[PDB]
RNA sequence: UGAAGCCAGAGGAAACUCUGGUGGAGGCUCGCAGCGGUUCUGACGUGCAAAUCGAUCGUCAAAUCUGAGCAUGGGGGCGAA
RNA sequence: UAAGGGAAGUCGGCAAAAUAGAUCCGUAACUUCGGGAAAAGGAUUGGCUCUAAGGGUUGGUAACAACCAACUUAGAACUGGUACGGACAGGGGGAAUCUGACUGUCUAAUUAAAACAUAGCAUU
RNA sequence: UUAACGAGAUUCCCACUGUCCCUAUCUACUAUCUAGCGAAACCACAGCCAAGGGAACGGGCUUGGCAAAAUCAGCGGGGAAA
RNA sequence: UGUGCGAAAGGGUCCUGUAAGCAGUAGAGUAGCCUUGUUGUUACGAUCUGCUGAGGGUAAGCCCUCCUUCGCCUAGAUUUC
């Protein structure tokens, strides 16, 4: 047996999975699932459906140029069976898989490099426009810190900073409404 | 505590529907003590009874759709549902065109550009559907003037 | 509007595909095979007025030149300009290939 | 907000509770005792 | 949908013919209300109802629909019967 | 709602499905010349950005400029699409025969019809 | 061998489809269970069969088969039911 | 008193199909300001591209989780040679 691939989306097609369409010109179309089969019957383009490997290649979101992608091919010239060749092939398959995985991760990071700079710029703009929503001590808490600093001879700004630390550590959500007392 | 009479009286006093009357839920005994329209008016002045505002029906989407249709959107064959005559009548178009042409002919005869015989035959051509619009009538008057001037210069 | 939209996706209502349309445009033998698959006397307008892009027969030259101004023909032109989806593009999408020696 | 079914009562028609207003001002970080909301609040 | 009448243009000796408009006729026509009551292995069948409910259907400017007042009384009246 | 088939079902395509708005191309026999007819059979319809035509007033071949106003119609590019009258609303069509001229009317509560009436005709 | 018109009667064609092959699935309201409320039709007495019971009829008789409290949802053979 | 039960959550596995928002010498064209065009520029503008197989859902009859949190527990009532 062998593992085929879906014509429409590109997923691995295993035995008894999906359905094959035989056309009168002599071409056969293997689909992994009824989703791909029904989209094909609705004449949707796989290149425009964003969940397909066709779209991902056309958008450049899959690693398409690599040395590790040259090892798998449809071999139309058979090789006489050789036990040593098959075992070294299996070892090659493992090593190729590992190398391909690391190179794919590098490719994804090179796609996603600029995110940190964009997010930092957006955060700076948001903070600059909304400085007034930053956490703040209560007026009663400020007065109590001021009188405690006057009593203990300590720094009111210092007391304010550890109180900001405490109210930053303690997160309390507010509830809607409230019970009405019965008569 | 039943407040049906108070709700009806407050609707009559405030000049609104009973669904626009607000009775204070924390003042139900004091509202229940109000059996007369004078007492209901006093509670309205105190603010225990208020008239709720109207529910929104905005015209903003209608106005944007009107501007879009004015500049030409949503006028395609998929948008049309009535016939061309049901949408714009040919009789209305013809009446407007005839009034425009007759107004122009009266203006030209009054100003003296054309004389009375030329006015008469142009009136009957306009009734016989020679000119489709004002520019067509104006160009016909100009070519007739050119022919008359050429005949006068020849004679 | 689409005639009998409920049973549009049945196999007995199936239309010609865009890759077959590309093959018909590039090679006249493929189009000739498709036309020999049909009977000329039962065709609209005796088969004389045919749009290869829409893969469709028309009753008259006026009707054919008429549909060419419409948007279905223009969407077919746009899809042909983009290119039909085929097995070699499907194979390149997964990075697979054929070794023929 | 429930503006599909009914209009919001105007804020001038509802008496604002002193405890809630003092709590909101304390959240915003002002000294309510320095301004004396007790004298301003009606009865 | 487009009857008479009317306007213009082109012919024709004329009478007429053709073309394009205008006009708004019809116990004409699609169809909302109303009026009616065709069909359905319809609902209901000691029912909501001693004739009702749903969908569908006929007609819809008139030989159309309708209130009140009044007339015709059993060997009778009325009857597009 | 239902793959594949498409009336093989049934006394009988009953019921359902299919058609449907608008624009454009086009439309047979027959005929009382009025009709048939929306016959039949076809092309198309979204969004957006534009272009063009269709008016009024004022100002001295003005046959020109400015300002004001609203709705129709045509043309083009771009653009999404499995759908574009996207819900709603909304003809299936055709070939024939019998039959009554037609519109209309009746058996309230089993029969709406080749029955009745009708205009036309004839007689006393 | 009469046009138009017709909820008149009949045969056929294309389209169309769960009419059928051959059935499957989903939703709502019931049916169901509970609280409350609450009829009627019908009713000689009653209700398992088989063979015989001259009058072509047995539910009761004769001879056999048998035969175990009290019940619920359904069903439409028989009795009842137009 | 447990390899417990329950409520959340995390992970997985599936379904859909690329979220809001921001940006772009992408974008048919149109209008202003001036260098009067040299992405002239600014503005609007379906859509496209990137952030983004993202966002959302996932047991209601899917799976795993002493070792991710919080809670519950040795009852109550009736009957029995
Ligand atoms: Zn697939």
């Amino acid at each position: 047996m062998r593992i085929e691939n879906c014509f429409f989306c590109g997923r691995p097609a295993w035995p008894s999975k999906g359905i094959t369409f035989m056309r009168n010109d002599g071409k056969a179309f293997r689909f992994c699932r009824s989703k791909c089969h029904k989209n094909f019957k609705m004449k949707r383009n796989p290149r425009k459906l964003k969940w397909t490997k066709a779209y991902r290649k056309n958008a450049g979101k899959e690693m398409v140029v690599d040395s590790t992608l040259q090892f798998a091919a449809r071999r139309n010239v058979p090789v006489r069976y050789n036990r040593e060749l098959w075992q070294k092939t299996l070892k090659a398959m493992e090593r190729i898989s590992e190398i391909r995985a690391r190179r794919e991760r590098v490719f994804y990071k090179k796609r996603m490099a600029g995110k940190r700079a964009r997010e930092v710029a957006a955060a700076r703009k948001l903070v600059a426009e909304n400085e007034h929503l930053l956490p703040r001590l209560r007026g009663s808490e400020k007065r109590r810190l001021a009188e405690l600093a006057a009593e203990r001879g300590v720094d009111v700004e210092e007391l304010e900073r550890e109180e900001l630390a405490k109210l930053a550590s303690k997160k309390k959500s507010k509830a809607f409404g409230g019970e009405v007392r019965r008569v | 505590v039943n407040l049906r009479t108070q709700k009806r009286l407050a609707a009559s006093v405030l000049g609104c529907g009973e669904g626009k009357v607000w009775l204070d839920p924390n003042e139900v005994s004091e509202i229940s003590n109000a059996n007369s329209r004078q007492s209901i008016r006093k509670l309205v002045a105190d603010g225990l009874i208020i008239k709720k505002p109207v529910t929104m029906h905005s015209r903003s989407r209608a106005r944007e759709l009107n501007l879009a249709r004015r500049i030409g959107r949503h006028r395609g064959f998929g948008k049309r549902k009535g016939t061309a005559d049901a949408r714009m009548p040919q009789q209305v178009l013809w009446m407007r065109r005839q009034r425009v042409l007759r107004r122009l002919l009266v203006k030209y005869r009054a100003s003296g550009k054309i004389d009375k015989h030329l006015y008469h035959e142009l009136y009957h051509l306009a009734k016989g559907n020679t000119f489709k619009h004002k520019r067509a009538l104006v160009e016909h008057i100009h070519r007739a003037k050119a022919e008359k001037a050429r005949e006068r210069q020849i004679k | 509007g689409v005639f009998a939209k409920r049973t549009m996706t049945k196999t007995r209502r199936r239309l010609r595909d865009l890759d077959q349309i590309e093959r018909d445009l590039r090679s006249p033998r493929h189009l000739q095979q498709y036309k020999e698959t049909k009977a000329a006397e039962d065709l609209p307008g005796l088969g004389l007025y045919y749009c290869i892009e829409c893969a469709k027969w028309f009753e008259s030259e006026t009707s054919l030149v008429g549909h060419r101004k419409g948007k279905p023909h223009k969407r077919r032109l746009k899809q042909l300009k983009e290119g039909a989806y085929t097995h070699e593009e499907a194979m390149a999408a997964i990075g697979y290939r054929i070794d023929n020696g | 907000k429930s503006l599909k079914n009914r209009a919001i009562i105007p804020r001038k028609a509802v008496k604002k509770p002193l405890s809630q207003l003092e709590d909101h001002l304390d959240q915003l970080g002002v000294d309510t005792e320095a301004i004396g909301l007790r004298a301003r609040a009606q009865t």
